[PDB]
RNA sequence: GGGGCCGCGGCCCCGCUU
RNA sequence: CAUGUGCGCAGCGAGUCCGCUCCGCGGCGCAGCGAAGGCCAUCGAGCUGCGCACAUGCGACCCGAUAGGCAGUGAACUACGCC
RNA sequence: GCGCGAAGCGGUGGUGGCGCCAUCGAAGGCUAAAUACGCCGCAGGACCGAUAGCGCACAAGUACCGCGAGGGGACGGCGACGA
RNA sequence: GACUGCCGGUCUCCGACAGCGGCGCAGCCGCAGACAACCCCCCGGACUUAAGCAUAUCACUAGGGGGCGGAGAAGAAACCAACAGGGAUUCCUGCAGUAGCGGCGAGCGAACAGGGACGAGCCCGCAUGGCAAUCGGCAUCGCCGAGUUGUGACAGCGCACCGCG
């Protein structure tokens, strides 16, 4: 009776820690949402510039084909997050020309 | 006996006056080269040093 | 095959197949005895184990009881008032990896290491250590006791206040 | 008993079937091998350390 | 900081760019034998995050690999057996091909030791590895408390053991639920511990 | 007593048969044939070996699904001894039996509770003539964690 | 047969060489 | 030898099992049914060891193929070619 | 292996996709102990006792055979070693 | 100083080079060859079982190739979990002949726990700029070299150990 023990299930009822703060484990120091140096990306991009299939991927979202550049990405990345995640950081480069 | 004493002081002995242990031995690294660690090792081997104590309940 | 047996599951058909005999069992435990012997002898007066702490077991098959965890995480070794790196060097065992989880387990283990440290007497060196003439503690360190559980009891007009 | 290369000569021979040690020149050449029956041979059933020695 | 900056550069690998020094340096590999000696790292920032120091004693040799499976060595498809065993032209090498440029540096220079290797690059028909070579009767290596664990006896030909980085992710090894067919050590340590019947005394 | 080879010494065919024998392997290895030339042997004996029953769960986790139960008959035994005797002298203290402490999860309705007096139990679960025998008593079920 | 095999030019075609 | 089953014997018995270990809440049993959701008794002696018989896997009562494979060695006989 | 080829957040959650929630931080490196094991040394043993036990208790991998790779035996005993 | 014992000397020749490689390198070194029980990496059968047989099985074995060490390998979670959460690896017990795989046939077949043995944790990289603070070599306190395409750190060891009974 799997879902019924499973909806039946209670909880032991323990109490939070609310006060402490986490020390900072050695060698486990990372900032996972500012991750690498930003200028160093933004020089970077600057020298080389696109990938062919990020130019292509422009090419479908500046002729109004988003919903073929997502099937583009996903086909290429592989991956439906990065995928949703290159084509918004693709869209901030047509908006911006 | 005549050429461990000539060439005692020296920078490379002649093969037959070092100890023949072994090629194995003789490549080995010594005790001072194991030992050698990095300087975060030492800061905190120094820093927390071995302690001596006994416990009892 | 003839009659009316369970199917056979006998898994012996690989030539491959090894087979670790135990002839070296009463020998080891020897071995296993004279070592813990010369390992308590090393260390004259310091504690053959680490202090360890009470951690709940995982599942719900389990967690109705706690065993002795690998180490006290540095957030519990902070609140007792230890640096981890210090709490190392006295006989404690530190965790990384676990986490902070409750208040009730937490609490419980930084209580240890205060009970853990009040007992502990330090020397200055190793040959004030040997020449103590202390008694060295053989053992876990402060272990669970483990007890059938007392069954509790209330009133029976009680019951409908407790239990409504 | 189980080192040699001994095979059985066949039938046709006459001579048993048992294996033979091989090769030539000594008087172990083309003896029986390898049977519980044979001098020098595996006895069948050999013992083994696998046996329950305690109860 | 520098090494960051050739990080991101070194990640855009279809730049234009890239593209011209992959197209000169694949070129200049390519003019060299299979196993030749490297001058200097082609990526240093790639090198230094593998254990390369710029140190007396460590190397950098260039190895190429000719791309693809590896075909099963028979004389006219007869493996003489049971035809599930008759395949010859999608086989796969259950080692990498970074780690048998690891085996051709580490059996040409046999003084040195392999630390690691890295991609520096690729074309149809090759790819192209440096592999980091660390001297352990230099004295520079000897006295370096980093490094100095490789002139143990124990790292003769960790290429050739499979303890290397390339090397190594042949073994199956790793952590957890995928990984069960290596707990023990090694695919032989779990076959083995599997296999064996524990007969104990009081049984 | 001996083995049966102590007492076949002597007798050419030592039990199977002069017409028999004692060969290899007749019929077959292990339990194979159970369609063909063993399936008189399945038929009667393993008519549920061959076929497929029921959804597989792949990594079925026994610690996760251990759930052992106890009949409501037996709930007075989890007393241990000592306690048990101050107990059932005391006619207006209920125990409070944690059934969870004692390594079991749910509790069924099987025969009658030891003595008739209220018991609160708490277990994970309580079938419906658990809860009645229980509370019927004056005692309570309680859905404990 | 398709893809990978990182070159330039001009009209799939034609030059080119690196 | 492993794992079963049956019988006999033995210890204890709603429990039982020393022999992994420095200390089994591990297994099985005290209750089952269903693929499952779900249902849950009107209910039942087992556990462990020892011994035999028997089944199965193993070299498998002993001896026996023709075969198949993997790795090797031979052109001093003989076949051909070359010097 | 090949094609594609990431991210600042990513991986994973017995493994269809997607979403949640939870839990970790890969693609760099080292690390004792508990673990395995032949020769050999040592000590034992409900083992075998010269057709047995290792192939060999002996001038045993010897004699001997095979182009070669290789194959491979047999054979123990006076007494007070004083006559 | 007989006969002995322990240790050390001497230790022919063939057999490890078309050698290969490291270090600025007047030169100094290393690799090769053996070992094949244990261990690591790659290559990889068939007999056999399935009463035939082709997938399966034998078996990720035998065997071959390569490579270490006194052990090796592994190893400080991109882990397990779904709890009130545990916490490197290895080993034992156990899960368990189980979940599952499988001409769903023959057969194959783990994992988390729980208990235990044993226990230990660490490091490179993005290190100063009021000056490479670092290292190698030497015929040595001075040269030469490495190095800014980036060098940089010491906690453990040792000796003694009978002669009678
Ligand atoms: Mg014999
Ligand atoms: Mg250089
Ligand atoms: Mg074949
Ligand atoms: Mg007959
Ligand atoms: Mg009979
Ligand atoms: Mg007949
Ligand atoms: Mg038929
Ligand atoms: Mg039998
Ligand atoms: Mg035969
Ligand atoms: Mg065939
Ligand atoms: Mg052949
Ligand atoms: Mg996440
Ligand atoms: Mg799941
Ligand atoms: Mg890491
Ligand atoms: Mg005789
Ligand atoms: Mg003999
Ligand atoms: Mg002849
Ligand atoms: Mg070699
Ligand atoms: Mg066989
Ligand atoms: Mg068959
Ligand atoms: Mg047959
Ligand atoms: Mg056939
Ligand atoms: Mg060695
Ligand atoms: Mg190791
Ligand atoms: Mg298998
Ligand atoms: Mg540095
Ligand atoms: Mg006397």
């Amino acid at each position: 009776m799997r879902k019924k023990l499973r909806r039946m299930r209670v909880k032991y009822p323990v109490t939070p820690l609310v006060g402490i703060e986490p020390i900072p484990r050695p060698g486990k120091k990372h900032d996972w949402n500012n991750h690498g140096s930003p200028m160093a990306k933004a020089i970077a991009s600057e020298i080389c510039g696109l990938a062919p299939y990020e130019k292509k991927a422009l090419e479908l979202i500046k002729s109004d084909q988003e919903r073929k550049c997502r099937r583009f990405l996903k086909k290429r990345l592989g991956n439906l997050t990065r995928t949703k995640r290159k084509q918004e950081a693709l869209t901030a480069i047509a908006r911006e020309q | 006996a005549e050429m461990y004493e000539k060439h005692k002081n020296d920078k490379r002995m002649p093969k037959d006056l070092r100890p023949r242990l072994t090629k194995a031995k003789r490549m080995a690294l010594t005790k001072r080269q194991l030992n050698m660690s990095v300087h975060s090792v030492c800061k905190r081997r120094r820093a927390y040093p071995r302690m001596y104590f006994s416990y009892s309940e | 095959m003839k009659h009316n047996n369970t199917l056979p599951n006998n898994h012996f058909k690989k030539t491959a197949i090894r087979f670790k005999t135990w002839f070296n069992q009463p020998a080891k435990k020897e071995k296993r005895i004279q070592l813990r012997k010369e390992k308590a002898e090393k260390m004259y007066p310091m504690p053959v184990e680490k202090l360890r702490p009470i951690v709940r077991c995982s599942s719900i098959r389990y967690n109705i009881k706690q065993r002795l965890g690998r180490g006290f995480t540095p957030e519990e070794c902070r609140a007792a008032g230890l640096d981890y790196n210090y709490a190392r060097t006295i006989g404690i065992a530190v965790d990384m990896r676990r986490k902070n989880m409750n208040k009730e387990t937490f609490d419980q283990n930084v209580e240890r290491i205060k009970v853990y440290t009040s007992r502990l007497t330090f020397y200055k060196d190793r040959k004030e250590a040997k020449a103590s003439g202390a008694a060295q503690h053989i053992g876990k360190i402060m272990p669970p006791k483990k007890t059938p559980p007392v069954v509790q009891t209330i009133k029976v007009e009680e019951i409908a206040q407790k239990f409504p | 008993g189980m080192q040699h290369s001994a095979h059985s000569w066949g039938t046709g021979r006459a001579m048993a079937r048992v294996p033979r040690v091989s090769g030539s020149g000594t008087t172990r050449s083309g003896q029986g091998a390898f049977a519980n029956f044979c001098r020098k041979g595996r006895l069948a059933h050999p013992t083994k350390v696998i046996r329950r020695w305690q109860r | 900081s520098a090494s960051e900056y050739l990080r991101e550069i070194r990640k855009k690998k279809q730049s234009d760019l890239a593209r011209y020094l992959g197209t000169i340096r694949n070129y200049e590999f390519r003019l060299n034998t299979a196993v030749h000696r490297a001058e200097r790292p082609t990526f240093p920032e790639r090198a230094h995050k593998l254990g390369y120091k710029a140190k007396q004693g460590i190397c950098i040799f260039r190895v190429r690999i000719r791309r693809g499976g590896r075909k099963r060595l028979v004389n006219n498809g007869n493996t003489r057996g049971k035809p599930v065993n008759a395949g010859i032209y999608q086989l796969k090498p259950a080692n990498s091909l970074q780690s048998m440029a690891e085996l051709k540096a580490g059996k040409r220079a046999g003084n040195l030791r392999v630390l690691n290797s890295y991609w520096v690059g690729q074309d149809g028909v090759y790819k192209y590895f440096e592999v980091i070579m660390v001297d352990p009767n230099h004295n520079a290596i000897r006295n370096d408390p980093k490094l100095n664990w490789i002139c143990k006896s124990t790292m003769k030909h960790r290429e050739c053991r499979g303890l290397t980085s390339a090397s190594r992710k042949s073994r199956g090894l790793g952590k957890g639920i995928r990984y069960n067919h290596t707990i023990g050590g090694s695919r032989k340590a779990a076959w083995r511990r599997r296999n064996t019947v524990s007969l104990r005394r009081y049984r | 007593k001996d083995k049966k080879t102590r007492k076949l010494r002597g007798h050419v065919s030592h039990g199977h048969g002069r017409v028999g024998k004692h060969r290899k392997h007749p019929g077959g290895r292990g339990k194979c044939g159970g369609m063909a030339h063993r399936k008189t042997l399945f038929m009667k004996y393993h008519p549920d070996h061959f076929g497929k029953r029921g959804m597989n769960c792949t990594h079925l986790k026994k610690n996760a699904r251990y759930a052992p139960p106890i009949n409501v008959s037996k709930l007075w035994s989890l007393i241990p001894k000592s306690q048990l005797e101050t107990i059932m002298n005391d006619n207006t203290i209920a125990p409070i039996i944690n059934c969870r402490s004692f390594g079991y999860h749910i509790v069924r309705g099987g025969g009658q509770l030891s003595l008739k007096r209220p018991i609160v139990v708490m277990a994970r679960y309580f079938t419906p003539k658990a809860v009645s025998m229980i509370e019927s008593l004056g005692g309570r079920c309680i859905i404990s964690p």
